């Protein structure tokens, strides 16, 4: 019945994540694009993102991205490991797309 | 408290301006673009006609 | 490139944020973005230009169609022309647009200084301990205007002046 707000707080990211885990069936996404994507939930940013507008968030995030910095996804795609300096870059670019 | 709104307002004037050329500028290069998609096209077109 | 531009967009965006309007500037950043993301989808979409005639100019039997299509290509290869001509219109905004800047910027400039001295002149001239109320007519003229309209009208009632001062009723 009555939730906590510990409680509330991890069910109103868990339900978000779990929009964000659906796909669209025989149209896949790409790898590098699936890093940010995680690593925008799992670093809290999709926390705030009102349910309703979860998938304009993934594809607007991607398009940020790209246009914004698609050198950073680049770098993610060469190096294939998530800096500390690209992990900060990432969360300041994560937070930057949040706003918009 | 009207100190905090001019200090705003002053820092805005030169930066928006810089905004507003940078927008339609952009608009333009995408316009000539159009005519790199009418390229790709009707070469695409052309493939298919003739692979049937 | 195209990323210099949305540095400074998006950062006017959150600066937008932190002044008064917004009416028809998101339309206008949901513009020049849709446009940008149409080119990108573009520059993604496009595939080379041409008829690979070296395989299908080598496998097709039932030909004189490779040659049609090679030669229709090939014509319009010059695609229709170029679309840079908005710089004397697109110039005519920035005319419009640099003369309210220049307006906004000079303004505030002015206030910003007109208000520093404010402050100062609030600090060294103000009776804060007391003056002659003598010196505050001298100061205004808007008490004796007050007082006159008052002696004139034949109201000793003061509006107010028990609401924010007292009237020490015995009564």
């Amino acid at each position: 019945s009555d939730l906590d707000a510990s409680t509330k707080q991890t069910l109103v990211r868990g339900e978000r994540l779990t929009q964000l885990l659906k796909q669209n069936q025989y149209s896949p996404l790409a790898t590098e694009e699936q890093v940010p994507l995680i690593y925008a939930g799992v670093n809290g940013h999709l926390d705030g993102i009102e349910l309703s507008r979860i998938g304009e968030f993934e594809s607007s995030f991607l398009s940020y991205l790209k246009s914004n910095h698609n050198e950073l996804l680049t770098e993610i795609r060469e190096k294939g490991e998530l800096s500390k300096e690209l992990l900060a870059s990432l969360k300041s670019a994560t937070e930057s797309f949040v706003a918009t | 408290d009207r100190i905090d709104s001019v200090s705003q307002l002053q820092n805005v004037a030169e930066t928006t301006k810089v905004l507003f050329d940078v927008s339609k500028e952009t608009v333009e290069l995408e316009s000539e673009a159009f005519e790199l998609k009418q390229k790709v096209e009707l070469a695409h077109e052309a493939k298919a006609v003739l692979d049937s | 490139a195209k990323s210099a531009a949305n540095k400074l967009d998006w950062a006017k965006v959150i600066s937008s944020l932190r002044i008064t309007g917004s009416t028809a500037t998101q339309l206008s950043s949901f513009k020049k973005r849709n446009d940008e993301a149409r080119r990108q989808l573009l520059e993604l979409q496009s595939q080379p230009t041409e008829v690979d005639f070296s395989h299908y100019r080598s496998v097709l039997k039932n030909t004189s169609v490779i040659d049609k299509i090679e030669s229709y290509v090939k014509q319009y290869k010059p695609v229709k022309i170029d679309a840079s001509k908005q710089l004397q219109v697109i110039e005519s905004f920035e005319k419009h647009a640099m003369t309210n800047a220049k307006e906004t910027e000079s303004l505030v400039s002015k206030e910003l200084k007109d208000l520093q001295s404010t402050l100062d002149n609030i600090q060294s001239a103000r009776p804060f301990d007391e003056l002659t109320v003598d010196d505050l007519t001298k100061i205004k003229p808007e008490i004796d205007a007050k007082v006159e309209e008052m002696v004139k009208k034949g109201k000793w009632d003061v509006p107010g002046y028990k609401d924010r001062f007292g009237n020490l009723n015995v009564m």
